[PDB]
């Protein structure tokens, strides 16, 4: 079907027609893909509106509900049909409602016909299963055929009722006989149809177990653990688990196993259904329907209580929650301290994790209906404090407490600021901010302690504290303390933002510091030797004093690694600027300036070190042949302009100049002569270089044996751009080359960051079992920044930028490259100065005249076959979706067809140039975006016919809720390099304090967590708020006013 | 050329303003506007010099003497105007700019800046006179109209429909209803208050036309106060009746057949002193004379290679 799939949707590009339609949605069923089918009823949905069924629609979507409106819906209007009646029979069998169905069924025994009758009496069956009338059921039994699997299979089941043993065993053996062929067949269909018998074989084993349940009292206790690791096991949908369970049900009543229906239940409810869920609650509570509504809840099964109620939550009414809440506390104190016995701890401990899950709820919805005043503050604390009394080990209940003290500190400094909007309001303010402040850092440290493996929010919350107050006596008394406690391998993760705050005036901080930065440095020293180097060079001079200082320390152990360390460094910083580069960019620059700028100061600032770069000496062989060619005019110059500067006259300037402007022409011809370099001439000493111990940029982490250096390759590839980068490459000890992307002038620090937040949510959406479900995840390359212009990057092996492989089929099939273009400039020259009507209507001149079916088109040939094709393909539309969301939140701007490239195999995408973050991009001067991601139409089209409404969108809800979800983590990591000291600059190039602006990010930020980003009143859900996003990425109005070279047509 | 009974321009992507005789469809001028397209045209109320609204530049044209070059250039501002009007006694200048500023200039004044500014947040779409000369109404893409008053320099700004871009906004000459249309294709039409002697001229919600599927990109009310004429994207032109509201006439380029082009968009238009008939500007590169009342098609002059995005009709005695 791989391959019918794409005639099928290409006929279907000729025209949209309900044949196809239909013909569309079941090679989607029996290609097994479940979303692109809903896909396929959208489109079919926002056009057509012919239905002819919009029944077998939803059935075969797995939607009951809307299924049975529209069944009504078309039954009523009609006649009696026999087949509208199986199939709106169907929705109810699925739905669970026998009540309706044995009514349904009896209400017309006339009108079915033997064809009907056969297919009826089967789910009759199952109608009257759930009544617990076993003559319905037996009656309705003899009609359904004893050679289908289902019938012997019933046959037994009223054999179990009817306590017939040896029948009930041979109608089960033979049960499993006639469905055996069956699943034969599978043979695509994996974890798939397997799946679908795999309910079959369920229930017959199951039938063995009742056989055995009711024939002797032995086994209860393990019937109940293997029921309940494989209801862990295999999870279903709410739907199928009804008949799962009901056959479970065939000997046990629901009070034996009362955790199964409960957490059962918990997927009912976290599915969906609250009135199930809630029918479930009565059955297994023993009462309480909702009747009386004034009594307090049955405290007969605490569990079930408890479940009923945070059941009630996720309804309507919250305060009958609450308070019933409260006195199913107080009563369970009650119910503890007096009522227990020295005989069971067990239930005295179990019982206390529960007033934990009590206490803890209290708080957080204390905190849902109130919102953050004076009185809630100590409520929430005492509630989970206690929380934290009744279980030691929970990290719930911790991090909410530590949570919940820095979220109080920061309503106090919030407020206090409000106050200085419009001197013994600081004293107040200090003894509270303190009083809130220290247990904040003991609870996320003792939080931190349990969780082995997550520390991350936690970690940037105890370094935000750490940094914003730290230097007071308490504060460090804590952070010390919790620093003793803790393991040392939690800072790795910190690290990039322990080194950022170094140079910190504050000395008890800088202090602690050091220590920490030099504990760390005694163990796994290959995580600090890097950043530690770069800090080594550092124009700022107490940064690279203080680092120096931790370099000593480093010695007296690691002194050969450190040595070795910063030489390799030291060389790349070298060969990543060549000096002719150096110069050209200096002498462009200082030319710029005081010709241009009219500035001498500025033209000798950035002369003169350039100068002492010349002074240093040639070390190397490439330096040392263009001191030979220009040194002699260079040291003229220069003494030229010590001739300006002892005698004022302009002319012993423009006498430099002219020298200087002979060397810079005479450099500009040698620019693009180098798409390669060699080591022996560049860098003698890392051609030297051989079974370093250093490990590999990057490569490091804490579990698995070092991967180092053994050697780099002799020949760097130098990529033609504008910042000229080059391909360098290394051999380590475990055999596998390693490539590195050298980079001057360009700051990896952004990326870096914004590479650990991708590390995070890659953690975030492996927490997730829907997302690990669909492999939603972010490719993600190690980062490793030299200098504030130098750096390495990891290369990403199989990858193409789109406007190479659009330039691919665009000379390929003989297009002109940038032929709309063309054509845009030959009807409207002007086109960057029109109107927004007259840009849209040019663009759409150009789209109409032009099919976007170049990138799936050749990705269809791009593939070796059809279901590679496929999976490809998809694959492209999950990463997409993945980055298309994380990316809207992190604000990531201005990607051109080359900002991104394409895995070909994987298919896989990924996205670079993180220089631009967060609303800087729609906020700039000349050419705003308008747009979250490029949703252009050959993206668009790349995807599977019209797969905007397919895995797409439904993904994009998805990561949306995960976030959502996540939401307090991403803010902390966002907030963390908002604010970071060095990297602040980014926010003042609007241009063309800084507090402020960066609080007005994070504002916005928790805005589009929150639903806030669109209307400010409003707040939306996940899929609204997805379609008012999509219908911004799409409007032409925001596409058209874009920037020409970004390529919005594309 | 200024000295003919009908002065009809146009003008657009091919470096040209062309003057037309109306009565003809012969050309009779042709003026080169170099460097940038035209996004206004307009034709002072004395009929003495011919103003466009380009890129960074306004420029003024001689009507009465034939053949020159501009006599009046004005630079300084940045991106667009894209609106332009004109004050009865000919000597001030309104202007709406992708600046966000709604200008007003001095015409006898050597000056090369602006006599008067009106900056709002959003890039203003239309500029258009109130005929008591006393206030500047200002539609811009934010979905606001800002109602300027030139004396007490109080500003007041009404959003009917939020978050659209409104794009043209106009006033008929009995100062009794005033019309806007907007991105989403509906026309608002509210009613004017008397109040104009002591600066009040309140406005009272009247009727709302789901005019257009497509944008709709200018609204212009014809001299009997009899006509509302609204020109869109949609490739139609239509005018409705000051009365009911109700349809009239229906102009319609559409190719007649599903699968050609989008031939292009009825940009602007502009009645006849008599309203018997209506003129067009259209971007198959035709400026098109049609009958009010009938809907045929009277007349069609092609002047150009490129499109047109202008019109300026004028009967004055
Ligand atoms: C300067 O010119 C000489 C110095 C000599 C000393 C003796 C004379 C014979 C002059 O004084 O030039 C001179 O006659 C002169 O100024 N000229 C040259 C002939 C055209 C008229 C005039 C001129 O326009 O210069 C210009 C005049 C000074 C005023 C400019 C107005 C603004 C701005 O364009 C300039 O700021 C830079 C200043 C400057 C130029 O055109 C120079 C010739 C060439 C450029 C390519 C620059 O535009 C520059 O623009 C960014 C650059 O591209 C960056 C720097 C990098 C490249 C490698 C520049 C290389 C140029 C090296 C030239 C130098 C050392």
């Amino acid at each position: 079907y791989a391959k019918a799939l794409h005639y099928k949707e290409l006929e279907f590009q000729k025209g949209p027609t309900p044949a196809i339609l239909e013909s569309l949605i079941s090679i989607n069923n029996k290609l097994q893909q479940p979303e692109a089918a809903a896909g396929v009823l959208e489109y079919a949905m926002k056009h057509f509106g012919e239905l002819e069924i919009q029944a077998t629609w939803y059935e075969k979507l797995h939607e009951w509900e809307d299924a049975l409106v529209a069944y009504d819906k078309k039954m009523d209007t009609n006649k009696d049909d026999p087949e509208l009646m199986l199939g709106r029979m169907r929705c109810l069998e699925a739905l669970g409602e026998w009540g309706q169905l044995h009514q349904q069924c009896c209400e017309k025994w006339t009108l079915v016909n033997d064809e009907t009758q056969a297919k009826m009496a089967r789910m009759a069956a199952a109608a009257a299963w759930g009544l617990g009338q076993w003559d319905s059921m037996e009656e309705y039994t003899c009609m359904i055929p004893r050679d289908t699997h289902d019938g012997a299979f019933y046959r037994a089941v009223l054999a179990l009722h009817q306590d017939l043993f040896s029948l009930a065993q041979q109608c089960i053996d033979k049960a499993r006989d006639l469905l055996d062929a069956e699943l034969t067949a599978m043979a695509g269909e994996s974890y798939s149809r397997a799946y679908g018998a795999m309910v079959s074989c369920h229930m017959l084993s199951e039938l063995e177990e009742v056989i055995q349940y009711k024939l002797v009292p032995e086994r209860r206790e393990i019937i109940r653990q293997i029921w309940w690791e494989r209801l862990q096991g295999c999870q279903r949908i709410v739907e199928d688990w009804q008949k799962i369970l009901m056959v479970r049900s065939l000997v046990v009543s629901p009070h034996e196993d009362m955790r199964t229906w409960l957490k059962y239940a918990s997927l009912c409810g976290k599915s969906g259904r609250l009135a199930l869920a809630h029918k479930t609650l009565v059955l297994l509570l023993g009462v309480d329907p909702s009747r009386q509504l004034d009594h307090p809840l049955p405290t007969v099964h605490p569990q079930v209580t408890y479940a009923y109620m945070k059941n009630m939550w996720k309804s309507a009414r919250k305060i009958d929650a609450f308070q019933h809440m409260q006195h199913f506390v107080q009563t369970m104190q009650q119910q503890a301290q007096h009522a227990i016995a020295t005989e069971d701890q067990q239930h005295k401990q179990e019982l206390h994790k529960l007033m934990a899950r009590c206490f803890l709820k209290l708080g957080e919805w204390q905190l849902n209906l109130q919102g953050i005043n004076e009185s809630t503050i100590p409520k929430v604390l005492q509630y989970y404090s206690a929380a934290t009394e009744h279980d030691r080990s929970w990290y719930k209940a911790w991090h909410a407490w530590a949570v919940m003290n820095f979220e109080a500190v920061l309503h106090y400094k919030h407020q206090n600021q409000a106050r200085d909007e419009k001197k013994k309001v600081t004293e107040d303010l200090s003894k509270t901010l303190l009083m809130y402040t220290v247990p904040a850092v003991q609870g996320f440290f003792r939080s931190i302690s349990l969780s082995r493996g997550n520390n991350l929010q936690d970690t940037l919350r105890v370094l935000t504290l750490w940094f914003d107050y730290g230097h007071w006596p308490d504060v460090n008394e804590a952070l010390v303390e919790g620093v003793k406690a803790i393991q040392i391998d939690t800072w790795l993760q910190v690290i990039p933002q322990l080194i950022a705050r170094i140079d910190t005036p504050r000395p008890l901080v800088g202090r602690l510091i050091h220590q920490l930065l030099t504990d760390i440095g005694r163990y796994h020293p290959q995580a600090l030797i890097y950043p530690l180097t770069v800090a080594s060079k550092s124009t700022t001079t107490a940064r690279h004093n203080a680092a120096n200082k931790i370099l000593k320390n480093m010695c007296e152990h690691s002194n050969t690694l450190v040595q070795q360390a910063m030489m390799v460094s030291e060389e790349l910083i070298r060969v990543a600027i060549l000096w002719h580069e150096m110069w050209h960019e200096g002498l462009e620059e200082a030319s710029r300036l005081y010709f241009g700028e009219r500035n001498v100061k500025g033209m000798f600032e950035v002369l003169e070190p350039l100068h002492a770069m010349m002074e240093r000496g040639p070390q190397t062989l490439k330096e040392t042949s263009f001191n030979q060619a220009y040194g002699r005019d260079l040291m003229e110059a220069q003494e030229w302009c010590r001739k300006y500067m002892k005698s004022g006259n302009v002319k012993d300037l423009t006498q430099a100049w002219d020298l200087y402007y002979h060397v810079f022409r005479r450099i500009s011809k040698q620019l693009p002569q180098l798409t390669s370099l060699e080591l022996q001439y560049v860098s003698p000493k890392l051609l030297m270089c051989r079974d370093l111990e250093l490990a590999v940029p990057g490569t490091y982490d804490p579990n698995q044996p070092i991967i180092r250096i053994q050697s780099i390759a002799p020949s760097l590839q130098v990529i033609t751009s504008k910042q000229r980068p080059r391909k360098l490459t290394l051999m380590g000890s475990n055999g596998h080359e390693f490539v590195f992307l050298l980079k001057g002038h360009e700051d990896l620090r952004q990326d870096e960051r914004v590479m650990q937040l991708f590390g995070l949510v890659n953690t975030l959406l492996a927490n997730d079992p829907t997302s690990l479900r669909k492999n939603l995840s972010i490719q993600r390359y190690a980062v490793i920044p030299l200098s504030t212009n130098s750096g390495l990057i990891g290369w990403v092996p199989h990858c193409d930028t789109l406007h190479a492989l659009i330039r691919d089929y665009r000379e390929k099939k003989k297009i002109l490259l940038n032929i709309e273009h063309r054509i845009m400039l030959r009807m409207a020259p002007d086109y960057d100065h029109l109107t927004l009507m007259q840009k849209v209507e040019v663009f759409e001149h150009a789209v109409n005249n032009t099919a976007g079916d170049d990138l799936a088109k050749l990705l269809w040939l791009k593939s070796p076959s059809s279901e590679v094709w496929f999976d490809r393909r998809t694959n492209y539309t999950r990463s997409l979706a993945v980055m298309s969301m994380v990316g809207y939140i992190l604000g990531l701007g201005d990607r051109h067809p080359s900002n991104l490239m394409l895995d070909r195999l994987s298919g896989k995408i990924l996205h670079i140039d993180f220089g631009d973050c967060f609303e800087v991009a729609m906020t700039r001067e000349k050419f705003p975006e308008k747009i979250p991601f490029r949703l252009t139409r050959m993206l668009t089209n790349a995807m599977e016919v019209t797969g905007l409404d397919g895995n797409y969108r439904i993904t994009c809800h998805t990561v949306m809720e995960v976030l959502r979800e996540h939401k307090d983590s991403v803010m902390a990591v966002l907030e963390a390099f908002v604010y970071d000291p060095l990297l602040n600059w980014r926010l003042m190039d609007t241009n063309t304090a800084l507090n402020k602006k960066a609080i007005q990010i994070i504002n916005r930020v928790r805005d589009k967590l929150t639903g806030r980003d669109f209307s400010h009143d409003d707040t939306l859900d996940v899929p609204t708020q997805v379609e008012l996003l999509i219908k911004q990425a799409t409007s032409h109005e925001n596409l058209c006013q874009c920037y020409i070279g970004w390529c919005p047509f594309w | 050329v200024g000295s003919d009974p009908v002065i009809l321009a146009t003008a657009g992507y091919d470096h040209t303003v062309r003057f037309w005789q109306a009565h003809s469809g012969i050309c009779t001028r042709t003026v080169q506007h170099q460097d940038s397209q035209v996004n206004a045209l307009e034709v002072t109320p004395d009929r003495s010099m011919i103003a466009a609204a380009g890129y960074q530049h306004i420029r003024m044209y001689d009507l009465n003497s034939n053949n020159p070059n501009p006599i009046i250039s004005y630079d300084g501002v940045n991106k667009n105007i894209a609106s332009v009007g004109f004050h009865e006694d000919g000597r001030w200048m309104y202007t709406g700019g992708e600046d966000c500023t709604a200008r007003i200039w001095d015409l006898r004044s050597r000056n090369l800046q602006c006599q008067r500014i009106f900056q709002v947040n959003a890039p203003i779409n239309c500029v258009c006179l109130h005929p008591n000369q006393a206030e500047l109404i200002v539609g811009d893409q934010s979905g606001a109209i800002h109602i300027w008053d030139l004396k007490t320099d109080h500003n007041e700004q009404l959003i009917p429909e939020p978050e659209v871009s409104i794009t043209s906004a106009h006033i008929d000459p009995d100062a009794s209803y005033m019309a806007a249309v907007n991105s989403t294709g509906n026309c608002y039409v509210w009613n004017l208050t008397g109040g104009i002697g002591d600066e009040v001229t309140q406005l009272i919600p009247k009727t709302k036309i789901p005019a257009h599927t497509r944008y709709a990109l200018q609204c212009r009310f014809s001299p009997d106060s009899t006509l509302l004429a609204t020109c869109s994207a949609d490739q139609t032109c239509k005018i409705w009746r000051t009365s009911n509201f109700s349809l009239m006439t229906e102009l319609s380029i559409k190719s007649g057949n599903p699968g050609e082009s989008s031939r292009g968009w009825m940009w602007g238009c502009a009645f006849s002193g008599d309203s018997q008939y209506i003129v067009t500007a259209s971007s198959d590169n035709l400026a098109r004379l049609w009958c009010v009342e009938t809907g045929e098609i009277k007349r069609e002059y092609g002047g150009h290679q490129k499109a047109v995005v202008c019109l300026a009709f004028n009967d004055s005695v």
